[PDB]
RNA sequence: AGAAGCGGAUUUAGCUCAGUUGGGAGAGCGCCAGACUGAAGAUCUGGAGGUCCUGUGUUCGAUCCACAGAAUUCGCAUUU
RNA sequence: GUGGAACAGUGGUAAUUCCUACGAUUAAGAAACCUGUUUACAGAAGGAUCCCCACCUAUGGGCGGGUUAUCAGAUAUUAUCAGGUGGGAAAUUCGGUGGAACACAGUGGAGCCUUGUCCUCCGGGUUAAUGUCGCUUUUGGCAUUGGCCCCUGCUCCUGAGAGAAGAAAUAUACUGGGGAACCAGUCUUUACCGACCGUUGUUAUCAGAAAUUCACGGAGUUCGGCCUAGGUCGGACUCCGAUGGGAACGGCAACGGUUGUUCCGUUUGACUUGUCGCCCGCUACGGCGUGAGCGUCAAGGUCUGUUGAGUGCAAUCGUAGGACGUCAUUAGUGGCGAACCCGAUACCGAUUACUGCUGCUGUUCCAGC
């Protein structure tokens, strides 16, 4: 066996959160800041899972019809001022 | 570094020129009586003293000082009659004129060559000839079993 | 005329190759000459023959040590 | 000192000039080549209106049976097509990353010892205590002990990259060269005090006293003994001695005390095949048949599982027209858009080959007075 038992008085039990995000398709999982790292590093050692960039985040905006606000909102303040 | 030679595939078709002899219309029925087979004096050296004697009897000399710098025949067998010639990406023109004007072997007469498949690599061209037969496979078994 | 990318080895007389506390620049073969034979080979003696891959810099002095620029060539379960 | 012309060195940046169209298939991936038009739906799932026959009620209507007409956003089209194809360097291989989770030396195990010392920078300054020696509220000098103070230049995981040397100089620490911005090596970085680590071997022959602080000769100072017109002896320090590149703890090569050293193993895969175990049915000593089920193990069976290029006997095309730039003309057009070079897993730094632009520096020539 592979594995570590879990103990109820000596064992760190987090709050874990997995909430769907509607209109950009994709499932968002919150968690405080030093626990993300061991939630994280065994995630791509699944053989079938990947890393995204911020223009291949744009890519994933860009393909769903959907909008992104550095670069497609220029109606806006900042994106108008960033972008110009 | 590399070198960029094109390969050409050429295919022997032999028209049935029976005049007397009756014919039948169909697509692999024709596709057979015009793969029959290759006659028994063929090789790579012949089909290659052929095609040199073709280039200079109508290319000339210096056309054929051009095309005989990487004229070379990489792979033939005579089971499909199937030949792949090395040339040069510029005199490919050439190469493909000279083939188009191939008349008759030395010892057999009444064919003609087929220039199918052109490109720089071999093992593409080795791909659509494996498709390509595929293909073939499919129209002789389609009209075999109906 | 069978690339691309990786590691190891390596360049010294015409050739094949040594060699180096860092202080002389060499051996075998080849060429020429001497010796020898009636003549020739072999053996033996002597001479001619240098871009130590090139360059920088270190040092008092570079085949050697450091760096830079070239490359030579093997291997990738191969004899194409 | 200025302006022009030419050359040279370094730093930064760019490279198919761009657009348009075309390049055989019912055998539907043949211009050279690749990818894509795959999260299946017409609120047609008991769909809507309508025809005929029979039934019940009447001011509307509903049910049953039969064939079947119309309709599903631009009354249409089921069978076409789109986009891309070399770079600063892809050459060079010097490097490292995708294995490490912020030093948690990425983790574990074994062996050895000096057995992993919460240790100490040396060194400099202040403060307190003690003891000695000279002035006499008291101060000064020496030695010990205890306490404090003394400087991550920037980004980055790594490799590396570039910035400035007013705390002593004119050349901006030292040394050598460059024609100057500067280059190379040893270094330091708000050092409000500086700090070139130790060991071993080498500098061949000659020279010189000596080739590594061996020793020797001379002069000066201080101390001790014999001794007292101060003569001699010993020890310590400083300076000098013809030679050679040379006496300078200077130059070269190798090794480490850093938080103990060393060894061993992976944390790296996906499909295919084979075995084993788990639930269902038959049978009951281990058995047999299916789940397009799961976990482990093995296999030179495969890796286009491939990347807004992805080849692997190594594709990255041909042509026409238009727009722009440069150069030469006899009527107005012609030529050229290159040089170096070219993937093979990707990333970034540095170096090398060439063109053009830009800033600085140096040299030469020519004048305004
Ligand atoms: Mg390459
Ligand atoms: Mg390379």
């Amino acid at each position: 066996k592979t594995t570590v038992p879990f103990k109820e008085s000596d064992d760190p039990s987090i709050p874990l959160v997995i909430i769907r995000r509607l209109k950009t398709r994709d499932w968002i999982v919150v968690l405080p800041w030093f626990w993300l790292l061991p939630l994280w590093h065994l995630l791509n050692r699944i053989p079938r899972m990947y890393h995204i960039g911020l223009r291949q985040f744009q890519q994933i905006q860009y393909e769903n019809k959907q909008l992104y606000f550095p670069d497609d909102y220029p109606f806006t303040q900042l994106g108008y001022i960033e972008n110009s | 570094v590399r070198l960029k030679s094109r390969y050409i595939l050429f295919e022997i078709i032999f028209p049935p020129t029976d005049t007397n002899v009756e014919e039948s219309v169909s697509k692999a029925d024709i596709l057979l009586s015009h793969h029959r087979a290759s006659p028994a004096d063929v090789s790579i050296k012949s089909i290659l003293q052929e095609i040199r004697r073709s280039l200079s009897l109508n290319l000339g000399d210096y056309g054929s000082a051009k095309c005989n710098s990487l004229l070379q025949l990489k792979y033939f067998s005579n089971k499909t009659s199937t030949g792949i010639i090395r040339c040069h990406r510029e005199d490919c023109d050439l190469v493909i004129m000279a083939l188009m004007l191939m008349s008759k072997i030395g010892d057999v007469d009444g064919l003609i060559v087929n220039p199918v498949k052109v490109s720089g690599t071999i093992k593409k061209i080795e791909q659509f000839a494996m498709r390509r037969n595929s293909k073939i496979l499919n129209i002789i078994k389609c009209s075999q079993s109906s």
